[PDB]
């Protein structure tokens, strides 16, 4: 029956939450299944043909006090249940499209809606709009590790050449190691071009 | 009524309410047999379906003489009941419900029952022991933890996934910087 | 979201040692910073400025924790140990831990979260054998860790009280504790009328 | 015995950086643990915000005069604290970012409700009610196009309390936290109305909780696991505060 459909779309909402969570990257969050989805619209759009071919036979006449009483109210209740499987699998890729707007590009395109590539476009675009304003003297986008350590050793761990940064220039000559402030340094290891801490 | 703590966007909780219940419908009605599979036919009073927690839920309460009633499932059978109040520890809920913990709590909700929530509070405080040993038990996995793991829900799987990060990072902040 | 899922109840470790390293220590200082009668100066926005530029070496004075090992990094301080960090005050503290079951005994809230800085970092700073520091830092852990199992067999709809848990024994717990009361108290609160 | 200590107490009688902090501090804990969206702290966060400025263009200033003892440790130290500071000012931001993405109908409902005892400009920054009212809309055109589009009139609604299941997620107010007993913030514990003593002298605050029945002593010193709802009014009073 009509939430058959819905139960599998919200079995690869919970895959991808478990496969977000155990692989301890950021993984690339997986295809948007625009072909269940059309499949739960397609229905939700057969219960409301249902709606309209009851909504008129009660004026006809057909013993509507119990027969539309329970046929209108079924008929509603399965399109709720299309609408909560389809919004908890899309906040769910909503809520990892936040994480990598505020942890990657806050410093796979391919696998999203073009909804979700347009929000993913306008949510880094309010972010950047919250850090350029009052509160710019803190780094929203920064580290939530405590700066437990100030000086740091750091190896070198892909060729990049000269570099600039707003502190300092860098020669990330390939297996160099740096004793540098942790401060500097910090927005080079989350990009991966440094190792160590 | 619907209570505060389970989410609309909570995958477990969608999941939960997707499970079906035996209900015997009390009533005749036209348009409804896609409910028995076939839509030619009307349902029939005495009809014994299977509808899913988020049909039956909502049909249990509205008609006084409502739509169905909910017969009750095998997974809070007396046989279930026995085999809780024996051997927390031992029973495999695994199998019994994957998700019977949130089916119990929405079952006590929709019949007040006194006497399954001290079941179900009992079982629950009795395996959070034993959780708590697989839980702070850290290697330097076991078979003893592993058939354990084997027996355990998907309510207190994220309990034991969170409690041993928990303790794992603990260790691992303890015993290097 | 905003915060990682790993932080969005809870405390990691790295910031159960962040809130411990702001409170006060004891030190030695190795530099005489403070200027005679007869230069930089510190200008801290967090902490009491005053200690620091009136250091002089080896008078004992106290500084901020994070202050201490940033000194205790170069060779300019030296850390005085608190004095439950003797043989003698833990020897009390397991004495009475084995005497009152029902108890934890009045160690700090810090008392794990210091030990573990101290001896990585100040290991040359007691006056008793930090092998023996060590082995009673681990007899009073133990000890404690089974007095927690013991309280875990009345988790409740109501409350628990656990008066002289640590900070980190808390923050290890906490997600299994409140987890645990929280489906309990919606057990309950299901069958209620 | 004459008992002096009056006597001499009153021959001995004859806001600061280092306060606002552990304001800070004591904010972010609460913040972290607690399941509510607390208020913000308006007029400490316009006190920190301008040290922040004034601390990193004097660390600057300082660095102009190296170019002419000369020893550099404070320098270390003035530039280690802003990390230290600036850190829990971010951590605690982000941390009530997610909360008002969890609670944007709720929000967005008190904020609907014209005779709410609440007004949401009380409870956010600035930057967040810029945060909560952009975002409910990029992610209501994001559901609204893509899903909602295509549902029955009745059914469009992105936050029906009426349906099956209530769409606006609240806070969890009966969470249970740990929380430790302060006290009065005030060491003066003769002006409280709720403390009390006990049996075995010690003074405590009386709660109840209504579910049960029960009244509990909440002893001063000593650290409880709670109902968020039964301490709220003593967490709002600096009563005690949030492990």
């Amino acid at each position: 029956m009509y939430g058959d459909l819905g139960n599998k779309l919200v079995l690869e909402a919970k895959r991808t939450k478990q496969l977000y969570a155990r692989s301890n990257q950021d993984v690339n969050l997986p295809m948007y299944h625009e072909d269940i989805i059309r499949n739960i619209l397609k229905e939700v759009s057969n219960l409301r043909k249902n709606t309209e071919y009851l909504k008129e036979q009660q004026q006809l006449g057909m013993l509507d006090d119990k027969v539309a009483k329970c046929q209108y109210f079924v008929t509603l209740l399965c399109m709720e249940r299309n609408k909560r499987c389809l919004l908890a699998y899309q906040r769910l890729r909503t809520d990892i499209l936040d994480s990598m707007a505020w942890n990657n590009n806050g410093l796979d395109t391919n696998n999203l809606s073009h909804q979700e590539q347009e929000y993913l476009k306008e949510y880094c675009d309010l972010i950047t709009d919250l850090k350029s304003g009052d509160l710019v003297d803190i780094d929203l986008s920064g580290s939530l590790v405590p700066p437990s350590d100030v000086f740091i050793d750091v190896r070198v761990l892909k060729d990049a050449g000269e570099i600039q940064t707003e502190y300092g220039v860098f020669n990330l000559i390939k297996d160099s190691q740096f004793f540098v402030r942790q401060s500097d340094v910090e927005r080079l290891i989350q990009q991966g071009y440094l190792q160590k801490i | 009524s619907h209570m505060a703590s389970m989410g609309y966007y909570d995958i477990d909780d969608v999941l939960a309410d997707g499970t079906e219940f035996p209900c015997k419908f009390q009533y005749d009605i036209p348009g409804l047999g896609y409910l028995e599979n076939n839509p030619g036919r009307p349902i029939t009073k005495n009809t014994k379906l299977s509808l899913p927690l988020w049909l039956a839920r909502i049909l249990a309460i509205v008609g006084p003489v409502p739509f169905v009633e909910l017969l009750p499932p095998d997974m809070f059978s007396t046989k279930v009941m026995n085999a809780i109040k024996t051997d927390p520890v031992a029973l495999d809920l695994h199998s019994i419900n994957s998700h019977f913990f949130s089916l119990a709590i929405k079952w006590i909700m929709l019949f007040s029952e006194k006497e399954l929530a001290n079941v179900v509070s009992e079982l629950l405080l009795q395996r959070a022991q034993e959780l708590n040993h697989h839980a702070s038990s850290l290697s330097i996995t076991n078979i003893a933890t592993s058939t354990f793991l084997l027996k355990l829900e998907e309510m207190e799987k994220e309990i034991y996934k969170k409690s041993h990060e928990s303790y794992k990072d603990t260790k691992r902040w303890m015993f290097k910087k | 979201m905003s915060l990682p899922a790993h932080l969005q109840q809870t405390f990691s470790p790295e910031e159960i040692q962040f809130i411990v390293e702001n409170e006060p220590i004891k030190i030695f200082p190795r530099i005489t910073t403070r200027q005679k009668i007869r230069h930089t100066r510190w200008q801290l926005i967090t902490t009491d400025d005053k200690a620091l530029n009136n250091m002089v070496a080896m008078r004992s004075t106290e500084v901020v924790l994070w202050i201490a090992l940033l000194l205790k990094q170069q060779s300019k301080c030296s850390i005085v140990a608190p004095q439950w960090l003797t043989t003698k005050e833990l020897d009390r503290k397991i004495q009475y831990e084995k005497t009152h079951p029902d108890r934890f005994s009045e160690l700090p809230w810090n008392w794990l979260v210091l030990a573990r800085i101290l001896f990585n970092k100040a290991k040359d700073d007691f006056h008793d054998p930090i092998h023996e520091l060590r082995g009673k830092i681990q007899d009073l852990r133990e000890i404690r860790q089974i007095k927690v199992l013991k309280g875990l067999k009345y988790l409740n709809e109501s409350h628990l009280q656990l008066d002289n848990l640590s900070l980190l024994e808390i923050n290890e717990l906490r997600p299994f504790i409140t987890e645990i009361m929280d489906k309990l108290r919606e057990i309950h609160t299901a069958s209620l009328t | 015995d004459i008992n002096i200590d009056d006597i001499l107490a009153e021959l001995d009688k004859e806001v600061s950086p280092q306060q606002d902090f552990s304001d800070l501090m004591k904010s972010w804990k609460n913040e972290r643990c607690s399941p509510e969206l607390l208020p913000y702290p308006h007029q400490l966060m316009k006190r920190l915000l301008n040290r922040i400025s004034m601390q990193s263009q004097l660390i600057e200033n300082i660095s102009m005069g190296f170019l002419d003892n000369e020893s550099k440790l404070p320098l270390l130290c003035m530039e280690t604290e802003l990390e230290r500071l600036k850190f829990v000012i971010r951590s605690y931001i982000r941390c009530r970012l997610s909360k008002i993405d969890k609670f944007s109908l709720y929000l967005r409902q008190l904020n609907e409700d014209e005779n709410s005892l609440i007004s949401l400009t009380d409870l956010l920054s600035k930057d967040e009610i810029k945060y909560h009212d952009t975002h409910s809309l990029i992610w209501l055109k994001l559901v609204n196009d893509s899903i909602l589009k295509y549902m029955p009139e009745e059914l469009q609604a992105i936050n029906d309390t009426e349906g099956s299941v209530n769409m606006i997620d609240e806070p969890d107010w009966n969470k249970f936290v740990f929380i430790h007993v302060n006290g009065p913030p005030d060491g003066k514990w003769n002006e409280d109305p709720l403390l009390q003593e006990n049996e075995f002298g010690k003074p405590c605050y009386t709660v109840t909780i209504p579910d049960l029945k029960e009244e509990v002593e909440l002893t001063i010193g000593s650290i409880y696991v709670m109902r968020y709802e039964v301490i709220r009014d003593l967490l709002r009073d600096d009563k005690v505060a949030l492990i």
